[PDB]
């Protein structure tokens, strides 16, 4: 549990001694079409189907 | 060439993973010991490391995989 506070701080300023203090990693990916998967797919339960379909 | 000795298990100690708290107890598992002697380990000028090829359990993992989740069957 933490404070976020910003008055017009960049994102990064804002993250910054948050990050640190909970000891935390940003981290980014570009979404390719063909060889990625959907980011936001992932598998759930007994029989491992999609969590949510389509 | 590699020199390669066998070694030869003779006592079932297969025993029942469901009784046993997680990870099991190993003080209180059935247990054989395996002496194996070599005459000569290392004739040469150099160190020698060792390699075992070990046996993995002949008896069949008590839940099935699914790729894409973590697989919590490892305790019984």
């Amino acid at each position: 549990l933490t404070i976020v506070f910003s008055r017009f701080k960049s994102f990064h300023d804002t993250a910054k001694n948050v990050l640190a203090d909970s000891q935390l990693t940003i981290v980014c990916r570009r979404y390719f079409h063909g060889e990625d998967p959907h980011p936001f797919a992932e598998l759930s339960g007994e029989l491992g189907l999609p969590l949510i379909e389509g | 060439d590699d020199v390669v000795y066998p070694i030869e298990v003779q006592e079932d100690t297969t025993f029942d993973p469901n009784p046993l708290p997680w990870p099991w107890p190993q003080p209180e598992l059935p247990v054989e010991d395996i002496e194996i002697t070599v005459p000569n380990a290392n004739p040469t000028d150099n160190i020698i490391w060792p390699k075992w090829t070990l046996p993995g359990s002949s008896e069949k993992p008590a839940e099935p995989y699914i790729p894409g989740l973590p697989w919590l069957g490892a305790p019984k």
